[PDB]
DNA sequence: ATGCACAGGATGTATATATCTGACACGTGCCTGGAGACTAGGGAGTAATCCCCTTGGCGGTTAAAACG
DNA sequence: GTTTTAACCGCCAAGGGGATTACTCCCTAGTCTCCAGGCACGTGTCAGATATATACATCCTGTGCAT
């Protein structure tokens, strides 16, 4: 159930390596998993809020695209 | 006569036709002008251009025959008016640009 | 009458030719004792002349301060209290 | 007199940065963000069913965000005169960002 | 059914740009992903300026006070430039 | 000529809540166009919700939906709580 | 109409930075400021113009300043709605 | 007899408790309204302005430089310093986006 | 004994070459969405009016800017 | 703390253009008919993936020179 713990620290080493960063404290490993929760309800509560309103039980793609544009962070890729 | 697509009367490639149905159905206003479509497939054509030989010629410098998500990122980040129009958008796979900073560096 | 080459400044030219950061001592010294038989006490600016830029003359900053009547003027041209 | 090699530290971790500034592909872990959506997308709605492509693209877009803040961050340690993040540098960077 | 996009016509671009270049499907559809958003963004704003001056008619200088507002600089010229020249072409024709 | 506000109705709630508190003009053109601006939002998200439904109608739930999207959990529970109560109130009478 | 940018005195950019929490402040930042703010106004002046321009008008009014500062993500009340 | 002096900062924390109360606009109207005119000269010549007008930019304005005043004053306090630097300023700014 | 300057073994990275594949490009039927033709009526362009609002100036005070 | 200036206020005046109103007209929405451009689908290669086997390029410590 702790699928935050999920998120290892190598993972969490990669992504700062691909964002330049060389030296990395021990307590940040559990900032970065807070701060990406956050950042996930706040699309996922969303993504659902559109499932729910097209009346559907499966969240689709599109969803989360409309979701994310709505945010500010437009991606593309995907529709 | 013979139909002949208004695109090939503004010697475009966008397709003119299918721009004014979008506008029309897009409920953006009651009437859309004639000349309208026309001028939005002429833009969405240059602009198509010139991103995509940014990103051709990445490819290239790649030594690869077609463009990946990778080449129209760095053609994007690369081109400095591209990529402040495309400030907020996140291509999929796309990368980063390779940056390290100087302090970083080994001395 | 274009020299039509690779030109390099005095202080350029000492830097990208003869920088030895290890032996630069030794072309010191060795200047010294070749002075040294005549003139020991200039052999070290004689040396240094040679690392340097070529400039336009300038009164040491303390020439001009002992009269508080001049100044010195936007290129460096001499000014008194009829400037206006 | 037998010594083991070793490189000195900062040096594998400017190997990294190169070597993960050139790729591009996914650094999570597919099964560990999937469970983690699943048991967050719980307190909204029961029983909610996923097409794979918005699991991807939630997880493209949550590691898009994840290094632009990490990015921040070096720059802000960076400008405290170091080399090593920490929390408190996140917090300011996500703090002018006008996240907090 | 049938979905539309611009696949064929960002070919054809492509072609006439780099007759030899080939292109990924992710590479197309990423291509269509910007087509549609810019697209979006244009007409919006030309549906907001229509509203400002109280008009009903959507012309193509509503258009060119839009790409003026949204694109800097020197791709605005140049796509003023082009919306012109595609413009009278069209009307000469 | 004229022109219209949301002036009367704000006076009203002003003094429903508080009955013995003035206004200032600037302060009440300030209500004025914060009003105007969630309209806007309201109305926006209304529309890209029934354009990417493919509906022809704007209903009160799609007016519930963009609520919450753009409201903040307390204020988007109480407002559609209200939404609710006057739909049913209307609908009654 | 030249050298106006100099009409922000250095007081006027004090009283700015103590509204703005700023306590201890270099001599070196006014011209900084300067440049900033003559960057900000560039961008709000440019599509105001625009928006002057696209109605064939030749005053600039509050309205267009509105809509100007709206489509750059700052929203500001009280100048007409 | 002697001047009886504040010491160096005690002033600086009393106008800034005055100057976060009060709503005032901080900028002298003529020079703001001359250097706006001096900008806009260089888009259109001949323009008219409605006063509302300069006063919507002068408040946008003042607006947005507290904002990054704010930010700056805390990015120096990251680096320990009391003092503000540009280059906190710049660091605010591309932070923000802006860079 | 200390700062520099080579030699060299370790090591991870880049190149070269061979093979295989599925992902892209191309060929084809069809059909529906765009094109051609015609109308009307209303949105938009045009002309005349005005008066308000924008600009501009001049004199006096002083608060605020400048300066050390 | 001392000195200087120009922001500001008031008061006035002239006129430019933005709002207003009436008239007209041509352009686009609406309708019908027709046909081919684009799209869904099916095949066939070859760009790039993949694997293996070599040149490089650094990293890094151990040499000397000598100050
Ligand atoms: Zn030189």
């Amino acid at each position: 159930r702790d699928n935050i713990q999920g998120i290892t620290k190598p993972a969490i080493r990669r992504l700062a390596r691909r964002g330049g960063v060389k030296r990395i404290s021990g307590l940040i490993y559990e900032e970065t998993r807070g701060v990406l929760k956050v950042f996930l309800e706040n699309v996922i509560r969303d993504a659902v809020t559109y499932t729910e309103h097209a009346k559907r039980k499966t969240v689709t793609a599109m969803d989360v695209v409309y979701a994310l544009k709505r945010q500010g962070r437009t991606l593309y890729g995907f529709g | 006569a013979k139909a002949k697509t208004r695109s090939s009367r503004a010697g475009l490639q966008f397709p003119v036709g299918r721009v004014h149905r979008l506008l029309r159905k897009g409920n953006y206003a009651e009437r859309v002008g004639a000349g309208a479509p026309v001028y939005l497939a002429a833009v969405l054509e240059y602009l198509t251009a010139e991103i995509l030989e940014l990103a051709g010629n990445a490819a290239r410098d790649n030594k690869k025959t077609r463009i990946i998500p990778r080449h129209l990122q760095l053609a994007v980040r690369n081109d400095e008016e591209l990529n402040k129009l495309l400030g907020r958008v996140t291509i999929a796979q796309g990368g980063v640009l390779p940056n390290i900073q100087s302090v970083l560096l080994p001395k | 009458n274009l020299p039509k080459g690779d030109w390099h400044c005095n202080e350029c030219k000492f830097k990208i030719f003869i920088n030895n950061s290890m032996a630069t001592l030794k072309k010191i010294e060795s200047n010294f004792i070749k002075q040294n038989n005549n003139v020991k006490i200039f052999a070290k600016l004689l040396f240094n002349i040679d690392s340097h830029n070529p400039k336009q003359f300038q009164l040491p900053n303390y020439i001009k301060e002992t009269f508080p009547a001049v100044k010195t003027g936007s290129r460096g041209q001499y000014s008194d209290e009829n400037d206006k | 007199v037998k010594k083991p090699h070793r490189y000195r530290p900062g040096t594998v971790a400017l190997r990294e940065i190169r070597r993960y500034q050139k790729s591009t592909e996914l650094l999570i872990r597919k099964l560990p963000f999937q469970r983690l959506v699943r048991e967050i997308a719980q307190d909204f709605k029961t029983d909610l069913r996923f097409q794979s492509s918005a699991v991807m693209a939630l997880q493209e877009a949550s590691e898009a965000y994840l290094v632009a803040l990490f990015e921040d961050t070096n720059l802000c340690a960076i400008h405290a005169k170091r080399v090593t993040i920490m929390p408190k540098d996140i917090q300011l960077a996500r703090r002018i960002r006008g996240e907090r | 059914t049938r979905k539309e996009s611009y696949a064929i016509y960002v070919y054809k671009v492509l072609k006439q740009v780099h007759p030899d270049t080939g292109i990924s499907s992710k590479a197309m559809s990423i291509m269509n992903s910007f087509v549609n958003d810019v697209f979006e963004r244009i007409a919006g704003e030309a549906s907001r300026l229509a509203h400002y001056n109280k008009r009903s008619t959507i012309t193509s200088r509503e258009i060119q006070t839009a790409v003026r507002l949204l694109l800097p600089g020197e791709l605005a010229k140049h796509a003023v430039s082009e919306g012109t020249k595609a413009v009278t072409k069209y009307t000469s024709a």
